[PDB]
DNA sequence: AGCCCGT
DNA sequence: ACGGGCT
């Protein structure tokens, strides 16, 4: 859930 | 990092 | 060549 | 159940 490379 | 040496992150 | 996350 | 972004 945090979006730092994917953001789910 | 950065640019250059992004972030981290994005 | 250069890092690192939270619901 | 998840991989991104220029100097
Ligand atoms: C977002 O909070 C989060 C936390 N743990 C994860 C594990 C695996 C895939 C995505 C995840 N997202
Ligand atoms: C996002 O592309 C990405 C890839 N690897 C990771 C490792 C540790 C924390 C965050 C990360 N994000
Ligand atoms: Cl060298
Ligand atoms: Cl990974
Ligand atoms: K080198
Ligand atoms: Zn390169
Ligand atoms: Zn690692
Ligand atoms: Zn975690
Ligand atoms: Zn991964
Ligand atoms: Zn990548």
């Amino acid at each position: 859930x945090a979006x730092v490379x994917a953001x789910v | 990092t950065x640019p250059g040496v992004t972030x981290p992150g994005v």
